[PDB]
């Protein structure tokens, strides 16, 4: 009776509200703090506008900064990226109830491809499924891949682990650990964009070490 | 570069372990699809269409892209008829996959095809007043997925999309 307008409004609604440092971003009842911290110089980096002589950044990830079919999107566009990247990871990867999943794929989908604060859920099988329950699912597994991201060391050459990758059907997401913070990407799910000859679309983006932090 | 005198060649070449082949060989087959009626019912009696879905789902991306080509072209220039065996082995699943994804080309080309089978149904509808094409797409995700599309970035994706709900949903 109740829950289901609840968790209707805290699933189906990415609250925005702009602030100083950048964003406040409320949605399945957490809150994020959103920066626009390192954004100036990622343009800057792609462009090829800066004053050092190069750019061990800029170096690591040709793909997104040396490649004409890449673009760049808000720091917004990135967490949306990780929260569509989490319910992926940890939730869709086993084998669950159909209209369950079909539920989480739909959120995922629309966190992943459009950049609307509002979700109106017209597919009704997934509709019904709505519950308290898979609110509190999504929020853990939110909170796992949190973890799971705060556990990546800054890129280095030894064997330590700095990236997390998820591929689905229609897409390859990479979150890589930097100096600037978490560079999230999102690419073909046959990472075209890697191709150096030719190489495919990518778009991408930065998300600041602070908006995780607060959850360690 | 290459020709073949008979149909059930290309059949074999859709199920070879190289997909460098399976692409071209899809690429081919969406040629023969791009043509009329007989050519379409050509391929639909060398039991094509099967494999053709069956690769629109599991192949990679670079083969299905091909793949989806060929499908849309069968309900661009196919008969109420050839259209309906399409939807029968489950076409309409596959096309609603791709409505998600970045290439801006591969999009149109799905939503051409749903469009196709969503005027059908128009049809259909004269002949119980409902479209029955309607709900299928709806329990594929696919009308989520339109009305995601309604926010695109690409002005011929965003038209489609609003005109496809106001017409034939909202
Ligand atoms: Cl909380």
């Amino acid at each position: 009776d109740l829950e289901k307008g609840v968790v209707l409004s805290d699933l189906c609604n990415f609250l925005v509200s702009q602030t100083i440092q950048g964003w406040k971003v409320y949605w399945a009842g957490i809150e994020f703090d959103v920066t626009h911290k390192g954004m100036a110089l990622l343009h800057r980096l792609k462009t090829n506008d800066f004053a050092p002589a190069w750019s061990m950044t800029r170096n690591l990830f040709p793909h997104l900064f040396q490649n004409p079919n890449s673009t760049i999107e808000s720091p917004l566009w990135a967490l949306r990226v990780i929260l569509a990247a989490g319910i992926q990871d940890q939730l869709i990867d086993q084998s669950l109830i159909e209209p369950l999943a079909g539920a989480l794929g739909l959120i995922s989908d629309w966190l992943l491809t459009t950049n609307t604060n509002h979700f109106n859920m017209r597919t009704q099988r997934v509709k019904e499924q709505l519950s308290l329950k898979m609110l509190s699912l999504i929020r853990s597994n939110i909170l796992k891949f949190i973890n799971k991201l705060d556990a990546l060391h800054v890129v280095n050459y030894n064997g330590l682990l700095s990236s997390i990758e998820i591929g689905t059907q229609n897409h390859t997401i990479i979150i890589t650990r930097t100096n600037m913070g978490f560079l999230v990407e999102l690419q073909e799910p046959d990472k075209s964009a890697m191709n150096r000859m030719k190489p495919g679309p990518a778009k991408f983006s930065l998300l600041h070490e602070s908006t995780l932090k607060a959850f360690t | 570069i290459l020709n073949c005198s008979a149909l059930p060649c290309l059949l074999h070449l859709l199920s070879s372990p190289k997909e460098s082949i399976r692409k071209e060989a899809c690429w081919t087959v969406s040629n023969i699809t791009a043509g009329n009626r007989a050519q379409i019912q050509a391929v639909i009696d060398a039991n094509i269409f099967p494999v053709l879905i069956e690769i629109l789902q599991k192949a990679e991306f670079r083969t299905r892209k091909e793949a989806a080509w060929a499908i849309t072209n069968a309900t661009s220039g196919g008969t109420p008829e050839q259209i309906r065996y399409l939807v029968a082995l489950g076409c309409i699943k596959p096309l609603c996959d791709l409505l998600t994804v970045m290439d801006s080309k591969i999009v149109q080309v799905a939503l051409n095809g749903l469009e196709n089978i969503l005027r059908l149904g128009e049809q259909e509808s004269k002949q119980i007043g409902i479209n029955p094409y309607c709900a299928l797409i709806e329990e594929a995700y696919g009308l989520d997925k339109i009305e995601f599309l309604q926010s695109h970035e690409n002005q011929e994706i965003y038209q489609k999309a609003f005109d496809l709900i106001e017409h034939y949903f909202g």
